[PDB]
């Protein structure tokens, strides 16, 4: 009983790290990109 | 054409950014606990059984 | 004080498991609540957007 | 599949009525400049040159729970048309020997699930006997009617969904080791504690 | 524009009142975990009194134990509360305004 | 691609629902042996009354 | 989103430490005792028996 | 004895260690935008 119990409810701790590590670098190369979509504003500056 | 009164590319990149937030705290939680159902919103059958 | 007792129940196991059904039922409602409630911001956000 | 109870399949069935849900409050709510967009089903035409005559075509689907044919859908309950009993399903129930020939449903106090739902008495009556599945389970039968509109609302507020008008039928699960076998002869007798089933 | 102005704000507004609403089900949820614990260790209890070789004294203890497990699921019942709400009585629903 | 989605996603339950056939057809095999050791006992014990 | 004044995952895996730190001390204490009922809170009704 | 004291008067590390954290984020934080702050009033000037 305690070995089928164990199959429905224990995490995994070899797919666990695999999603942090994808989610880390994901979550790291959004804000870059963010950071670079409010500069095209100061183009228009420039006309003036 | 050039408008800075309203930006509308940062607008999708703040929406696209919280979907990928999620993941991680939900990865984070699992390692610490140790154990995949730490609660019904997971799965609501499992937990009973 | 401790040796005046009422009248032993009878059948308590069925009344236990009686009662841990009761309450699992409870929190499966309140996981379907809360799945529903995220779809809901994801939406608002994206309608917003737009 | 086949390792399942019967307490869970609910468990299941009310997140998906939930999901269920879901689909026409967004239908039925989205909108564009106060047109709603997800119904009825027309097109829509923009004017985009100097001269009249000058347009283009854009067509509208309605999108609910109903025209995707998924209305009432359903994962527990019976499966299939329930059917009368026979002298093998005693026998298989009881034993080879057996007395029991029919069997009789009654409830423990008269005209209380009607007092539960909140609708007036003769909305609500109960079969007689048992029936069959197609997989060997019992099952006892109830059926509802409404008489005015109010009368839907609030059946609809406490979980029913049905027509005025109309009759249906749902159906309660029984348990064949539970019953009454020593008070008349020949003759298995159920009684339903209506007033406290969930 | 005007309308196009005044459907965001209310849409924004919606937002916020969502995440109170997530906020009030995990509260209720974390108290009918603990009350779920208790309720383990009084059946394991009534599984150890039933057997045939004990004595008298012995079930004034387990009796006792009982009764102080029983008293934890009333006062948490009674106790619980979010922004003046008690949450665990009168079998009420509770609504949402969520558009 | 969403057609690949729905493969993968129902196959990821279909696994599991496996394990679930291999914990009932484990647990029945602890039960059979004392039955065996039962049996194999009663012969020796009718070997001697004889 | 993104906030800096409170960090909620940092108390969770505070909390979240405990519960392994009070089995650590249950086990450690039974094997330097040599026996398992120490005090009555482990089990009132064996203890007088 | 020993233990009930330990209880009252012993400090947690967690807890201090996070606090440390978060009062050196807002510390940078605070600098940058001061800096900005005491640039904004230069442009006054082109007025003229």
């Amino acid at each position: 009983l305690s070995a089928s119990r164990s199959r429905i409810q224990d995490a995994d701790y070899a797919t666990e790290v695999s999603n942090m590590t994808r989610a880390q670098i994901l979550q790291q190369a959004g804000t870059s990109v963010l950071a670079q979509a409010n500069q095209t504003t100061q183009n228009v500056l420039s006309l003036l | 054409a050039q408008v800075i009164n309203t930006n509308s590319l940062s607008l999708m990149t703040q929406n696209n950014l919280n979907t990928s937030q999620s993941a991680l705290n939900t990865a984070i939680q699992r390692l610490s606990s140790g154990l995949r159902i730490n609660s019904a919103k997971d799965d609501a059958a499992g937990q009973a059984i | 004080l401790s040796s005046i007792t009422s009248g032993a129940s009878s059948n308590p196991l069925a009344k236990l498991d009686a009662a841990l059904a009761d309450v699992d039922t409870l929190r499966s409602s309140l996981g379907a609540v809360q799945n529903r409630f995220d779809s809901v911001i994801s939406n608002l956000g994206t309608t917003v957007t737009n | 599949t086949g390792s399942n109870s019967a307490s869970d399949l609910q468990s299941i069935q009310d997140e998906i009525k939930q999901r269920l849900e879901e689909i026409n409050r967004v239908s039925e709510q989205t909108q564009f400049n106060g047109v709603k967009v997800l119904a009825k089903d027309t097109k829509m035409n923009i004017q985009v040159g100097a001269n009249d005559g000058e347009i283009i075509a854009i067509d509208l689907k309605e999108i609910t729970a109903k025209t995707l044919g998924l209305d009432g859908f359903n994962v527990s309950g019976p499966k299939g048309t329930p059917a009368a009993l026979v002298a093998a399903d005693y026998q298989a129930a009881y034993g080879t020997t057996t007395n029991v020939t029919t069997t009789a449903v009654t409830e423990s106090s008269a005209n209380a699930l009607a007092g539960r739902l909140g609708v007036a008495n003769g909305s609500v009556a109960l079969a007689a006997t048992a029936e069959k599945d197609d997989n060997g389970n019992w099952y006892a039968t109830v059926t509802i009617t409404a008489g005015s509109a109010t009368e839907v609302s609030t059946l609809k507020a406490k979980g029913f969904e049905v027509e005025n008008g109309v009759a249906k039928e749902f159906y309660i699960a029984l348990d064949p080791q539970s019953a009454d076998v020593t008070t008349t002869a020949g003759t298995a007798a159920f009684a339903l504690d209506t007033a406290n089933i969930q | 524009a005007n309308r196009f102005t005044a459907n965001i704000k209310g849409l924004t507004q919606a937002q916020r009142n969502a995440n109170d609403g997530i906020s009030l089900a995990q509260t209720t949820e974390g108290a009918l975990t603990e009350v779920n614990n208790n309720l383990q260790r009084i059946r394991e209890l009534s599984v150890q009194a039933a057997t045939g070789s004990n004595s008298a004294s012995d079930l004034q203890s387990i009796q006792d134990e009982i009764k102080q497990r029983l008293e934890e699921i009333n006062r948490v019942s009674e106790q619980t509360q979010f922004n003046g709400v008690k949450v665990l009585a009168k079998d009420t629903k509770m609504n949402i305004q969520v558009g």
